[PDB]
């Protein structure tokens, strides 16, 4: 009883997006599924619904350039949208909404960046954050700069640090590239921030020294 | 606009009461298929209520749904920090051979408990400067209500180069955290000495500063 | 019918 979205996260205007929703723990023809999207800092908006019986219905704005499809062999439902503009940059969800029935099921979402002015995929440069060399409880962090597309995942000591761990929302920089930062409150351990960029299958591990001093 | 949700923004102290209303331009399927979703920034929405008034799993009793026909209401009593979120009504519509959904525009719910921030500043790592670009990071910890950030470089107020990013209200204490970054070229960074971030909440300012030569 | 469009 879960679904997971997958697909190319960096697309160009004029191109198309293709997003696949794969069901786990049940068969995807047991229920009707919707595609829903959320543009940055905007509300949820319904794209279309594939009924349990297999008919697709589209919102008026999406009708002409969207296609929702089902493959019961692979246990998937698929969204394709053409004639993309930057307005289509958004998080896309497949979901059984459960407006009136006990079962509701949402995927984690998949972040689609539509740009031709942002460049090509790019793995992040990871820089430690530490207080100035001019001085036991200290906040450290890592700046994850200049990646494309979203998302990155940041853990500290592989997730075993949790106290005062704060990972801030990414920001789309003027270059089209993304950046975020993450801080942790530490009190003696080698603290390591683990950064993963799934789109390029890149994993970085940066040990953060307690200060900017060169002697660490 | 099939579903008109009001208000767009509401606010309460811990233990207060919040009401959100949803007006539908036509009846929902079976006069029953209306649900309420809770979304926190950067997370998938969570279903609170379905079939107008049935609570989902993991939903506290202080959430209540009601209504009928074209009018629906969600109320939250004894509001808690974990209830800070954006709320959406979602309706199902159609006939025997047409089907669709509509979301309301959404209601931001802010839960109030005032706390003044502390501020840290992080000089650029040594390996940044060689790239031609350096990003200085200022963090405002654990605060409510919202703050403004000013950057000063040798007393000169910075008017561009800034990126601010805020964590949603903490589910335990209602507070925010803010990340503010100033980005400069390496030439510019090496041309200046004192870097200052000033965080202002109402009238109180908090300041944090470093000198490039010290780090 | 739990949803519309069931035909």
């Amino acid at each position: 009883q879960s679904v997971k979205e997958s697909g190319r996260g960096l697309v160009q205007p004029g191109g198309s997006l293709t997003l696949t929703c794969t069901a786990s723990g049940f068969s995807i023809d047991s229920y009707g599924f919707s595609w829903v999207r959320q543009a940055p800092g905007k509300g949820l908006e319904h794209i279309g619904y594939l009924t349990a019986g297999g008919r697709a219905f589209y919102a008026s704005w999406a009708k002409s350039r969207s296609t929702i499809t089902r493959n019961t062999n692979e246990n998937t439902v698929t969204l394709k949208m053409t004639s993309l503009t930057a307005a289509d940059t958004a998080t896309y969800f497949c979901a059984k909404l459960g407006s009136g029935n006990p079962v509701a099921i949402w995927g984690p979402g998949t972040l689609v960046t539509v740009s031709s002015s942002s460049g090509q995929p790019k793995a992040p440069s990871v820089f430690p954050l530490a207080p100035c060399c001019g001085d036991s409880t200290v906040t450290l962090g890592c700046l994850v700069k200049g990646y494309l597309p979203e998302p990155v995942t940041v853990t500290w000591n592989s997730g075993t640090l949790t106290n005062g761990v704060r990972t801030f929302p990414s920001v789309r920089q003027s270059s089209g590239l993304y950046s975020l930062s993450s801080v942790v409150s530490v009190t003696s351990q080698p603290v390591t921030c683990n950064v993963a960029h799934p789109a390029t299958n890149t994993k970085v591990d940066k040990t953060v020294a307690p200060s900017t001093c060169s002697h660490h | 606009q099939v579903l008109t949700q009001t208000p767009s923004f509401t606010s309460a102290a811990v233990g207060g009461t919040v009401t959100i209303n949803c007006q539908s331009s036509q009846s929902v399927w079976r006069n029953k298929n209306l649900a309420w979703y809770q979304q926190k920034p950067g997370q998938p929405p969570k279903r609170l209520i379905y079939a107008i008034a049935t609570l989902d799993s993991g939903v506290p009793s202080r959430f209540s749904g009601s209504g009928s026909g074209t009018q629906f209401t969600l109320t939250i009593s004894d509001v808690q920090c974990d209830d800070a979120a954006t709320y959406y009504c979602v309706g199902h519509y159609g006939s025997e051979n047409d089907a669709y959904y509509a979301f309301g525009g959404g209601t931001e719910v802010v839960v109030k408990d005032p706390v003044a921030p502390t501020v840290l500043i992080f000089p650029p790592a040594a390996d940044q400067v060689a790239t031609g670009t350096v990003t200085i990071v200022c963090v405002a910890n654990k605060y409510f209500p919202d703050v403004t950030v000013t950057w000063e470089v040798d007393g000169t107020t910075q008017t561009t180069g800034i990126e601010n990013s805020k964590t949603p209200q903490n589910s335990a204490d209602c507070t925010y955290n803010l990340s503010s970054t100033l980005t400069l070229t390496s030439t510019q960074y090496n041309s200046h000495k004192e870097y200052t971030c000033k965080v202002t909440q109402g009238t109180t300012s908090v300041v944090q500063s470093f000198n490039r030569g010290d780090c | 019918a739990g949803x519309a469009g069931a035909g």
